[PDB]
């Protein structure tokens, strides 16, 4: 019926990019810069953010089909914010793109497009689709924050201060690969035990059961803690090689 | 597996022949080597590349995709043209979308005259469309193009909705703009006449409401080839559109522009005085003229008319076929 | 876009109905019959139908009324076409001219509502206080009849009884009162309403409703000195007034449907009756006097007096004359005498007209070897089955074969100097557990007969029971001289065995000339039948021979010669078969994209093929590959009853809507779509039912003949017996007629005041467009018939275009022959 998108973290190692002797960390470098690529260009644009996070989506799984030395990234990612945008009723035209790309890439990167910027895109969206076997429908870590969000009670802006914190870090994991390895609902919690620890904040107290340790049961059933935490060391660890820090 | 689509080719279909053309490619009849299954192949091209695939393709596969219902069309897969081999630039062969075949379309029946309906027959014909029409409102999913065009029948009496190429989403927080010309004239909501450009789920039901009323005179109940002819005739039966009956009538874009000859009283219960009374009072819901009081699809489903019909009892309708193929003395 | 010129052989030869009044005038006795399309007025007289007048309107006549209000001198008629135009007309007369003078018009079609199963019933009021019309099923419409209602202005009643048989006004009654049969789940009933004029709703009627047979057909409203109203069902007769009841059940009514009753004695003390068999009866009223003076019926009795034509209208013409009004056969003037004549009938026919009847099939065949064509038809159903030799002889020469069973398809073996005609009579089960004929005919007046002995089907499963009394078709092929026009050779088919296909020629390499059936075998449960047969004959030597049975799973509806392969559509199927040197037909290729393939044509390699409900696909064979392919499709859905290919690119069809139309390819190779799109280019109301087109012309052609403006030339037979021709025009010629036609309506009268464009307009209840593509040759042709003052005022600024030069005026006298020369094609 439908298929299975998420990989095991020792399954990485055995991408196509891999293979072809690209090193662990140069891949994964490449999947932060083609995602924010597609991060900019579509925010320059002024797309909705689920638009953005579709096509980093579309993204993401492309490169578990192909090697990044045979399909330049920000082709792919122009391509895949395209398609993205028609997927999710924000359509932009191509040419748009294109010109967009153009603003915020040097000589060198828009290389990657060729002589002709546009043809190099539209072509691509074939395999695109194919790639993704045509399942263009995809939920995102933002809905289920906010779904679950709704259900706590408490002080307005405790709760708020959680919400912004871990909406930053469901952008921040969009630069990884934790959109191949775990339903966006349990990302959605993810972020929130994440904000939760860094802000102090005990969330069981404002759920229904305030003495239900575990507030995510009620949320995600069948989530040990052990995911959580995989998924808030690799968030942490992003924000410890780069120069920014924790928001606060 | 099952689910990796895109890939498999259409060679494995062999081809009866085309039955229609519209939206973005032409419909095939086809039959699965394999499997003998009947299947409609919809040829989407995107060789255009003006905007590539086409986005009524798109919405048709992401909406159908995850709709599941008996009452829906089925989207089987989706299969390609002999690509060109190392070449994936050259290649611009096109993709079928595969769906399960249904035997007839309700126009065509209508039209030829070789179809009747009785009361027993029109209730399992609605009854489908609006568990259909529920459980994609339900999903929060408009069709936006409910003609009998697509509704599609097979001969054992089972009803599926079909033509999703203009369906989109709809946020009751958040109304977004919207594309006012979105169902056809002949069965088009007076608010979107209206220029409402932000349509409720309500739209579609109008449209059925209109095709209730076909399926007892066997005629669209308002046909015009003009967006103010349209209103004229609708509000000869339903009602001049003004504010006793319709308090944000004032709202509307084209309001003050577009005004019917005279201020007609409702007169749908006399027009159609021949219809059954339970029947009657749902047109009459179905068909009022304020988005906001026009009944729901569950509100069908819970109507005299609707809610103990048994889905067990298919209640097929009736067809000639050879009988009439010769002239009767 | 295509041109198109449509012209009337012969006009409509069936009737639709009749009455008889006093319109001309109070003193003379009129008989009025209605031909579709058309109106024919004449003055009964002892001697014979003098006729004073012949009228044509833009409409289908359904209702027909002839009425007279307090004040007129002379009945007035009321007319409501199937397009729901209604006139009210009236005789004038100044010394040799005549008029008819439209005194109210209007049309009744309603926006909304369902065309009743019945269809329209329409009805005048004894006193002519309303004319009742039952347009759609639970509505009941009244046109009062007040003198300032010229528009003919109507309002609706709404009615609780949906499904209504018959309704007629009664007689005797203090207020108007409408009596009618309904039918709802519980079976079938009678009952009374009034109508009120000043409420414009009904109120309670005079007497109570009574459950009547299941199968009452027919109200009779009886006159004042009995009153109330007669019942006609398939089994009994029954009288309805208040407190009395009387009913008569004769077997002999039960043997045959009776579908007319017409009024001999003013006063209601006779009626005739006619059924499907031809049988006249007399439903008798006899009186029984009370000592108060009140008239009462006493008893009811029938009588049968002799056979006449199958009659949809019946008309009683004073003397002992009666109008037979046939739809399926001659219809006829028959005077019922007081004495039997020595076979036991008290019926004499005195005076025959010809009636084509319906046309179920034709061919065109040159047999004198005059260069000319002769058109047989097979004409007629069941007792009126004949064949119909047809030449332009100036007037149209018409010989009649009777074959007192029905004919269903012709074909032209010259090699045999025969006819082949496919033929089915009515035999009833009886006691033997077999079945026997009601009459003699042609499949058993011939000369030899055989019967198909083919064990294909004889295993089958279980035989269906049956039960006395039931009817069955018995299917034939006839064998039939050229020349003395005898049956030569019967083949009776096997049991339940429907012939539908009918073919004569060679095929493959092999030199025989043969007939060749396509059959299905109906059984009365399948919905679709799913056995058939293809069978070949040869004739030699006056015997039929079998000669080779391909068995098929459907019915065979069509079949053509294709190169020297046999093309048949089976169900859903096309299938071309070879000829093999074993004579034995070989499948090829086949086409599935069909729901029912009815009707096939050929020209060269392509294939025009007709469907139930898909309307006209265009197929090619590619003889490369050995396969059909699509070429194209037309997509708008329409039900057909015939088609033929017009040339290359033009293919015309026909609607059983009454409708014309012409789909041409869109000659645009832009695209692989547009090329699969056929176009519907031509759309025209014809009027009538074409069961048959057949390329041919039965005009004279001596070599010499000026060439028409008009090329090529289409033949169709129609179901009420007109026939016409179908034929091309130039670019150049359409629009000099098609502006001719726009500058006749405006100048000729139209009865009713129909508009043309509107009885000419493509319609059907979903959709109505106006005509396209075609010019109505009558309307052209009826140019040389009006005055010359109104020939000058329709070509004043008439410009010639497209030829010799590019603007020219027209005068009346250059018309005049070119409308001359146009006339010469038919
Ligand atoms: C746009 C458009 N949207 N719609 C839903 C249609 C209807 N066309 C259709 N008709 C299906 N079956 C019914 C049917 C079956 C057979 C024949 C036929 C034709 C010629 C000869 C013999 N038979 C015609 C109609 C059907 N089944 C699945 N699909 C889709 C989902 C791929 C279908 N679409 C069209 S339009 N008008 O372009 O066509």
């Amino acid at each position: 019926t439908k298929p299975c998108w998420y990989w095991d973290k020792k399954d990485l190692a055995h991408t196509p990019s891999q293979l072809e002797g690209l090193d662990p960390a140069t891949e994964a470098r490449y999947r932060r810069e083609g995602a924010r690529f597609i991060f900019d260009v579509g925010t320059r644009l002024g797309l909705h953010y689920d638009t953005l996070a579709t096509g980093i989506i579309y993204f993401h799984r492309f490169y578990m089909f192909h090697s990044f030395k045979q399909f330049p990234r920000y082709v792919t990612g122009a391509c895949c914010l395209f398609l993205a945008g028609k997927v999710e009723e924000t359509p932009k035209k191509c040419k748009d793109i294109i010109k967009t790309a153009r603003s915020l890439l040097n000589d060198v990167q828009f290389g990657q497009f060729g002589d002709d910027p546009k043809e190099e895109v539209m072509v691509l969206e074939r395999i695109l689709l194919q790639t993704i076997k045509f399942d263009l429908q995809v939920e995102h870590p933002y809905q289920f924050l906010l779904k679950y969000a709704k259900q706590l009670k408490g002080d307005k802006n405790k709760i708020q201060k959680l919400v912004q914190m871990a909406w930053t870090f469901v952008n921040d994991s969009l630069c990884t690969t934790l959109s191949l390895q775990w339903e966006p609902e349990i990302i959605a919690v993810a972020v929130m035990y994440l904000a939760g620890r860094l802000c102090k904040f005990e969330i069981q107290e404002w759920t229904s059961k305030p003495m239900y340790r575990r507030w995510w049961e009620q949320f995600v059933q069948d989530v040990p803690v052990d995911v959580l935490e995989d998924i808030c060391h690799q968030i942490l660890d992003l924000y410890s090689q780069g120069k920014q820090q924790m928001p606060h | 597996t099952e689910s990796d689509w895109g890939k498999r080719c259409v060679d494995k279909f062999d081809i009866i022949g085309i039955i229609g053309e519209g939206t973005y490619g032409q419909v095939y009849k086809a039959k699965d080597k394999d499997t003998g299954e009947l299947v409609a192949l919809k040829k989407v091209r995107l060789d255009n590349e003006k905007e590539g695939f086409p986005i009524t393709a798109i919405r048709e596969i992401k909406i159908l995709r995850q709709l599941i219902h008996r009452s829906v069309v089925n989207m089987k897969e989706i299969v390609t043209d002999k690509q060109d081999a190392l070449d994936f630039k050259k290649d611009k062969g096109a993709f079928y979308l595969v769906f399960e075949y249904m035997d007839h379309d309700l126009m065509g029946l209508l039209e030829s005259g070789l179809v009747h309906f009785s009361e027993d027959h029109i209730k399992s014909f609605m009854k489908q469309l609006m568990e259909g029409l529920e459980y994609c409102h339900k999903k929060n999913f408009l069709h936006r193009d409910i003609k009998c065009s697509n509704i599609l029948l097979n001969n054992s009496g089972q009803i599926k909705l079909a033509d999703f190429g203009l369906a989109r989403l709809y946020n009751s927080e958040e109304s977004r703009p919207y594309t006012n010309k979105v169902i056809t004239l002949w069965y088009r909501p007076p608010e979107l006449l209206l220029g409402e450009e932000r349509y409720t789920p309500a739209i579609d039901v109008w449209s059925c409401g209109c095709i209730l009323g076909e399926l007892f005179t066997k005629k669209p109940i308002f046909q015009a080839n003009l967006e103010l002819a349209q209103l004229e005739l609708i509000s000869r039966l339903c009602g001049s559109p003004c504010p006793a009956v319709w308090p944000d009538v004032i709202r509307l874009p084209y309001f003050n522009t577009m005004k019917p000859k005279k201020q007609y009283r409702r007169r749908l219960r006399e027009e159609f005085s021949f219809i059954p009374s339970a029947a009657l009072d749902l047109l009459d819901h179905m068909l009022t003229l304020d988005p906001s009081k026009r009944c729901t699809a569950e509100q069908t489903l819970q109507s005299d008319f609707l809610k103990d019909v048994e889905l067990s009892k298919m209640a097929p309708p009736d067809l000639p076929h050879w009988q009439d193929c010769h002239e009767l003395w | 876009m295509s041109y198109n010129y449509v012209v009337t052989a012969q006009k409509p030869t069936a009737v639709n109905g009749c009455v008889t009044g006093h319109f001309t005038s109070a003193e003379d006795l009129n008989l009025l019959i209605a031909k579709n399309t058309r109106l024919e007025i004449y003055v009964v007289t002892a001697e014979g139908l003098r006729p004073v007048k012949e009228v044509g309107m833009y409409g289908k006549i359904a209702v027909m009324e002839l009425f007279r209000p307090k004040g007129e001198s002379k009945d007035l008629l009321f007319i409501l076409t199937a397009k729901y135009n209604a006139c009210i007309l009236e005789y004038k007369q100044s010394g040799e001219s005549i008029d008819i003078i439209t005194r109210a018009h209007g049309n009744v079609q309603d926006r909304i509502g369902r065309p009743s199963e019945t269809g329209i019933i329409g009805i005048i009021d004894p006193e002519c206080r309303m004319i009742g019309l039952r347009l759609y099923d639970g509505l009941f419409k009244v046109i009062p009849l007040d003198r300032d209602n010229k528009e003919l202005k109507a309002f609706n009643i709404r009615l609780e009884e949906l499904h209504v048989i018959d309704v007629k006004f009664l007689y005797g009654c203090q207020a108007p009162t409408i009596c009618f049969v309904y039918q709802d789940p519980q079976g079938r009933h009678v009952k009374t309403y009034e109508v009120s004029l000043r409420e414009k709703e009904f109120n309670k009627g005079p007497w109570k409703q009574e459950n009547v047979e299941a199968e009452a057909s027919m109200v009779i409203a009886v006159p004042e000195p009995f009153g109330g109203a007669i019942i006609i069902g398939q089994e009994s007769i029954t009288y309805h007034n208040g407190d009395k009841y009387l009913a008569i059940a004769p077997p002999i009514i039960k043997q045959s449907t009776i579908v007319c009753h017409n009024r001999v004695d003013p006063n209601g003390s006779r009626y005739l009756l006619g059924d499907m068999e031809g049988r006249l009866f007399m439903l008798l009223l006899e009186k029984e006097e009370q000592m108060d003076g009140t008239v009462t019926l006493k008893d009811l009795r029938v009588e049968l007096l002799g056979e006449t034509s199958i009659a949809e209208c019946l008309t009683y013409l004073d003397n002992g004359v009666v109008f037979v009004g046939s739809r399926l056969g001659d219809s006829q003037l028959v005077k019922l005498n007081v004495d039997s004549n020595e076979q036991g009938s008290y019926v004499v026919a005195m005076e025959t007209f010809t009636n084509l009847g319906p046309i179920v099939d034709m061919c065109v065949v040159d047999l004198e070897r005059q260069g000319q064509g002769q058109l047989v038809t097979c004409s007629g159903a069941f007792k009126e089955g004949s064949l119909r030799i047809i030449r332009n002889g100036q007037k149209l020469h018409i010989r009649t074969v009777p074959l007192y069973e029905s004919p269903r398809k012709i074909c032209y073996q010259e090699v045999s100097q025969c006819f082949g005609v496919l033929s089915s009579r009515i035999e009833v089960q009886d006691t033997s557990g077999g079945t026997t004929a009601l009459r003699p005919s042609a499949s058993t007046q011939a000369l030899s007969s055989s019967v198909s002995s083919s064990k294909l089907f004889s295993s089958s499963t279980a035989p269906h029971e049956t039960s006395f009394g039931e009817e069955v078709e018995v299917h034939n092929l006839l064998i039939i001289d050229q020349h003395t026009f005898e049956v030569l050779h019967a083949h009776q088919f096997l049991q339940n065995e429907y012939a539908l296909s009918l073919v004569s020629c060679k095929l493959g390499k092999d030199p025989n000339t043969y007939f060749i059936v396509g059959t299905a075998m109906v059984y009365p449960e399948e919905a679709e039948p799913k056995q058939g047969r293809i069978v070949v004959f040869q004739y030699s030597d006056g015997k039929l021979q079998t000669v080779a049975e391909k068995e098929v799973k459907g019915a065979v509806y069509s079949m053509v010669e294709f190169n020297g392969k046999l093309l048949a559509s089976i169900n859903s199927t096309v299938r071309l078969y070879e000829w093999t040197t074993e004579k034995e037909l070989r499948t090829e290729c086949n086409h599935y994209n069909n729901i029912m393939a009815l009707y096939l044509k050929t020209k060269g390699d392509f294939i025009l093929v007709g469907d139930l409900m898909r309307s006209v696909l265009l197929l090619a064979y590619k003889p490369m590959e050995g396969n059909f392919e699509e070429i194209a499709r037309d997509f708008n859905p329409n039900w057909m009853s015939a088609v033929e290919i017009l040339d290359d690119d033009n293919f015309l069809g026909a609607e059983n809507a009454f409708n014309l139309f012409v789909c041409q390819k869109d000659s645009a190779a832009t695209t692989d779509e547009e090329r699969q799109h056929l176009q519907e280019v031509g759309l025209f109301h014809l009027g009538e039912f074409v069961n048959v087109f057949c390329h041919g012309s039965l005009v004279m052609q001596n070599l010499g003949e000026t060439s028409t403006p008009t090329q090529g030339s289409v033949l169709f037979g129609t179901v009420n017996g007109m026939i016409g021709l179908v034929t091309s025009l130039s670019e150049s010629w359409y629009n000099l007629l098609l502006d001719m036609q726009n500058r006749l309506n405006k100048v000729i009268k139209s009865v009713g005041k129909i508009e043309h464009s509107f009885w000419r307009s493509f319609h059907t209840e979903r959709k109505t467009e106006p005509a396209t593509g075609f010019i109505d040759g009558d309307l052209i042709e009826s140019f040389l018939d009006i005055s010359r003052p109104k020939m000058q005022e329709v070509v004043a600024n008439l410009q010639y275009d497209d030829g010799s030069g590019m603007k020219r005026e027209a005068t009346a006298d250059d018309l005049i022959k070119v409308v001359e020369e146009l006339t010469r094609i038919h």
